[PDB]
């Protein structure tokens, strides 16, 4: 007690318990892992390949066309917004847990990303190497290529930061 | 939910005794069983009934009502 | 005609079967049925 390095008993040990079960709680591995995938695989798989490389060739049967184009597409960055719903009329609103159990939807969030479209031509000159340089066409700007469903309390959703009086002014159970 | 209105075994109404025992646990600080035996419940089946009851209206009396007029 | 009641408004709205189904001062679209009229009978057992 006095002494600050006195031996624990094992009444204390219920102390770390309660601890542990203040800062983990008792889903935590799911949500750990839905966070970890949002946050860092999700950039991984969009950037690991997906560049799409196009080489047309010259095919040229007379000399005044002899030029050979190369157009290619990557992905950049992936943005993941929060929960919206799309509507008949058009008009996108925020989206809640209870309202998509009662209107039988679906609690997802688009994901966009910055799509990168490169190309390449080439003096298309026989017995002299291919020398592909850039045409000035290096475009490229988000693009909705689906949408990824959330599960909740993780960290992309409305009730990650909620308190326990917006959880009731939610008519979301603490 | 809230507090029943008899003991299930004999029949004694307790359900008047809850916020005087509540009351008495908090004003007073008094432990709980010299509550109990403060509000006459000296039977265990009365004791039971009001001891273990967990009160869970209040949190349903959290949400906003339904029908409000 | 028939009345309803806005889920996160408590406002009661009387609509047809041509009207769309909103709430008409928040635009919520989940509508609860009003209390039926006719008396209801319980047995206190
Ligand atoms: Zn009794
Ligand atoms: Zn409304």
């Amino acid at each position: 007690f006095e002494d600050e390095s006195a031996p624990i008993t094992a009444e204390d040990s219920w102390a770390v318990i309660s601890a542990f079960f203040r800062e983990k709680g008792l889903v935590s591995q799911q949500l750990d892992s839905f966070n970890q995938f949002v946050d860092y695989t999700l950039q991984d798989i969009i950037c690991e390949d997906s560049t799409l490389i196009l080489e047309q060739l010259a095919q040229h049967t007379t000399e005044s066309d002899n030029i050979s184009r190369k157009y290619e597409i990557s992905f950049g960055k992936i943005y993941v917004t929060k929960p919206m719903v799309n509507e008949s009329d058009g008009v996108t609103h925020a989206l809640y847990p209870q309202e998509a159990r009662l209107r039988n939807l679906t609690y997802s969030s688009g994901l966009f990303v910055d799509v990168k479209k490169r190309t390449y031509e080439a003096i298309d000159v026989p017995g002299r190497e291919l020398k592909y340089e850039l045409i000035a066409e290096e475009s490229e700007g988000k693009v909705f290529i689906g949408r990824l469903p959330i599960m909740l309390r993780s960290k992309n959703c409305y009730l990650s930061e909620a308190t326990e009086s917006d959880l009731y002014k939610l008519k979301e159970c603490p | 939910m809230i507090v029943p209105v008899r003991c299930f075994s004999c029949g004694k109404v307790v359900g008047d005794k809850w916020e005087s025992y509540l009351n008495l646990l908090q004003e007073d600080e008094l432990d709980e069983g010299t509550a109990l035996s403060r509000l006459g419940l000296k039977r265990y089946c009365c004791r039971r009934m009001i001891l273990t009851h967990v009160d869970l209206i209040e949190k349903f009396l959290r949400y906003n009502p339904l029908e409000k007029r | 005609t028939l009345k309803y009641i806005c889920a996160e408004c408590s406002s009661k709205l009387s609509l047809s079967r041509t009207d769309a189904v909103r709430c008409k001062d928040c635009g919520h679209r989940i509508l609860l049925k009003a209390r039926t009229k006719r008396l209801v009978q319980f047995e206190a057992r």
